């Protein structure tokens, strides 16, 4: 009789069970289709491949992201994603069980309703919720206040929330996260001289990068430190026996968020667009933000990026200010954690949506019960 | 009475472990 939680990653689907410390399945978000006919013969009659069975196929097949920057896109394809989440990956059947959805901030009021439909009318569920990516990683820590820095391998947000609701006039995005620094990290290895090409190595850069990569706290301190003595060098062994080296590679990858500037982007840095957040925001409570800042996703894993944020956001706000960084270990599953707790509540069963309440009002209806 | 929702994501939950 229990429910479920699936967490939409513009890179990965991270679901489980409501109830339990974390998600039980984890895999990649696309969806590989045969190139051409030719690759259909001895298919065996099934369509299409996903996750990691889409991976190791993947000279076959034409893989496809369903969704994008956050926002999902290719639908058919993110029913497909979904449907192999309920019965590969949780063994389950959609139909009897409630479960619970996270919507990326500033989600679409067609993709809210869309995804609704989908899950009722085509998979049947008993009851389903939609929760705002954000939000959820704030209720995992235990507050009803804060500003979340969402950033995962698509997207980057910062998010101010007040009693429960975000403030999506102060909602502040970023098309540069994961992808991109991974990305960046081979740029400038191959100026070093190393060659990434194949599809194979861009896995390895990511393996080198979120195993080898950090955030200075003074950057030309450790830039400079980093050129003038070998102390802060560190070396990758490939599968084959073959040994690189990263220089300052190591923090001139994720420097990136804070200097969107490296990779060509007039957008601010992060630092800074949570400034720019916290002030967009009432006087009075501002306060509160500041000193509840809390991050969430896998980019926000690199270590030293708190001891970071400290040192810029405070530098921008106000000399009496008290600003305090949230950065829990587990940051990176923390959005699917809080869909788990906020499903497990007892004050929550109350606020589901029912099979039986989506046939009398239709889908419209997403936008009186998730808030 | 949604208040007590936040009353609760206050005080916390006890999730089963795993694996
Ligand atoms: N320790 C780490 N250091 C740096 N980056 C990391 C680390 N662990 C994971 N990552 C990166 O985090 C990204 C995945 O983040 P996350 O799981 O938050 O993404 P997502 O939910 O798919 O994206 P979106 O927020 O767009 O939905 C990947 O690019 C991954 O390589
Ligand atoms: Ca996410």
């Amino acid at each position: 009789t229990t429910a479920l939680v699936c967490d939409n990653g513009s890179g990965l689907v991270k679901a489980g069970f409501a109830g339990d410390d974390a998600p039980r399945a984890v895999f990649p978000s696309i969806v590989g289709r045969p190139r051409h006919q030719g690759v259909m013969v001895g298919m065996g009659q099934k369509d299409s491949y996903v996750g990691d069975e889409a991976q190791s196929k993947r000279g076959i097949l034409t893989l496809k992201y369903p969704i994008e920057h956050g926002i999902i896109t290719n639908w058919d394809d993110m029913e497909k994603i979904w449907h192999h989440t309920f019965y590969n990956e949780l063994r389950v059947a959609p139909e009897e069980h409630p479960t619970l959805l996270t919507e990326a901030p500033l989600n679409p009021k067609a993709n809210r309703e869309k995804m609704t439909q989908i899950m009722f009318e085509t998979f049947n569920v008993p009851a389903m919720y939609v929760a705002i990516q954000a939000v959820l990683s704030l209720y995992a820590s235990g507050r009803t206040t804060g500003i979340v820095l969402d950033s995962g391998d698509g997207v980057t947000h910062n998010v101010p929330i007040y009693e429960g609701y975000a403030l999506p006039h102060a909602i502040m995005r970023l098309d540069l996260a994961g992808r991109d620094l991974t990305d960046y990290l081979m740029k400038i290895l191959t100026e070093r001289g190393y060659s990434f090409v194949t599809t194979a190595e861009r896995e390895i850069v990511r393996d080198i990068k979120e195993k080898l990569c950090y955030v200075a706290l003074d950057f030309e301190n450790e830039m400079a430190t980093a050129a003038s003595s070998s102390s802060l060098e560190k070396s990758y062994e490939l599968p084959d026996g073959q040994v690189i080296t990263i220089g300052n590679e190591r923090f001139r990858c994720p420097e990136t968020l804070f200097q969107p500037s490296f990779i060509g982007m007039e957008s601010a840095g992060i630092h800074e667009t949570t400034y720019n957040s916290i002030m967009k925001c009432d006087i009075d409570i501002r306060k509160d933000l500041y000193a509840n800042n809390v991050m969430s996703g896998g980019t926000t894993m690199y270590p030293g990026i708190a001891d970071r944020m400290q040192k810029e956001i405070t530098a921008l706000a106000p000399s009496t200010m008290k600003i305090k960084i949230i950065a829990p270990p587990e940051r990176k599953y923390s959005v699917w954690i809080g869909g788990s707790i906020l499903a497990s509540l007892s004050t929550f069963q109350q606020m589901w949506i029912t099979k039986q309440e989506y046939d009398e009002a239709g889908p419209s209806i997403v936008h009186r019960k998730c808030f | 009475g949604r208040d007590a929702l936040l009353d609760q994501i206050r005080q916390g939950i006890q999730l089963k472990s795993v694996a």
